[PDB]
């Protein structure tokens, strides 16, 4: 992937918003870019709710390794588009802007697609209750009448 | 897995009914003399 760090994610968001790009004759200041990185970190922490939210593989930057920009985001290939579309939406209000309809739709669709696999894995059935027998068909042979082994 | 496997029997009452019906009418051998033989030709064999 050509996008590999939080800086590249922020630059892609700015490119989509039209604020800055490799083509524009003007670019945003490094303080603005750092603020956008902070916005991305806050958004990803709000999503990944200490493990009970959207699992993406995002790697959170530490204070000791100084520049948060330049750290590899750690996302999979399929998460980059959703992440930077949502980042463009989040940071557009800073520039007196409003992320356009296509950007909003792509962000929504990408967040859905991000959570799809995790939702499929989290849709699990609780084991049998505590007062349910296991029936004669199982209880013959090994005399097991109340266990419901959790093996599989 | 395990899954629930209950057994709600409905043929055992029929089998018990048939067994009891066949038990209420016992059957055994009965030796009868052949035609032209003595009228008592089967008593020893029947007693044994």
């Amino acid at each position: 992937m050509q996008i590999k760090t939080k800086g590249d994610l922020v630059r892609a968001a700015l490119r989509k918003l039209g604020v800055a790009s490799d083509a524009t004759l003007t670019d945003v200041e490094p303080q603005s870019m750092q603020d956008a990185v902070d916005d991305l970190e806050a958004m990803m922490a709000e999503w990944y709710q200490d493990g009970k939210g959207i699992i993406t593989g995002y790697v959170f930057s530490d204070d000791e390794n100084p520049p948060a920009e330049g750290d590899d985001h750690g996302l999979r290939s399929s998460a980059v588009s959703a992440v930077f579309h949502n980042l463009a939406c989040r940071i557009a209000p800073d520039y007196a802007l409003e992320a356009t309809a296509k950007i909003i739709a792509t962000a929504k669709y990408g967040k859905e697609l991000l959570y799809k696999q995790t939702a499929i894995s989290r849709a699990k059935r609780a084991p049998y209750p505590s007062r349910m027998p296991t029936g004669s068909g199982n209880s013959f042979a090994n005399l097991n009448e109340w266990h419901y082994f959790p093996g599989e | 897995t395990l899954q629930y496997r209950g057994q709600f029997d409905v043929v055992r009452p029929v089998v018990r009914k048939l067994v009891s019906e066949m038990r209420q009418n016992p059957i055994d051998v009965l030796y009868r003399p052949k035609d032209g033989a003595r009228p008592d030709a089967a008593d020893v064999l029947m007693g044994m």
